[PDB]
């Protein structure tokens, strides 16, 4: 009864260890990008010289 | 030579327009991923996902 409840409950860490990396990397990407956009604004400046 | 109009600006101004769009769809296809991101995008593949 009890190996039913883990297999109920149970987790493969595989599966959690690499869906960890892709969203670690996930991140980063967002963050870059969204460094991007905030730099983005900036740049009509030179038309007002 | 007119004061009132300025077709390579206006020419200029057109093309920022479309350079802009085409940052901020190419900005959010790299936030999100997803080159199939919305319905906007072809519908039969956003469906068929």
């Amino acid at each position: 009864i009890e190996s039913g409840v883990g297999r109920l409950v149970d987790a493969d860490m595989n599966e959690e260890s690499t869906r960890l990396k892709a969203l670690q990397t996930q991140q980063q990407l967002a963050i870059q990008a969204l460094s991007i956009a905030n730099s983005d604004s900036q740049n009509v400046l030179s038309l007002f010289r | 030579t007119s004061i009132l109009t300025n077709n390579s600006a206006m020419a200029a101004l057109s093309g920022v327009r479309s350079i802009s769009s085409s940052m901020e769809d190419t900005q959010s296809r790299i936030s999100s991923g997803l080159r199939v991101g919305s319905a906007s995008d072809n519908a039969a593949y956003w469906s068929i996902a």
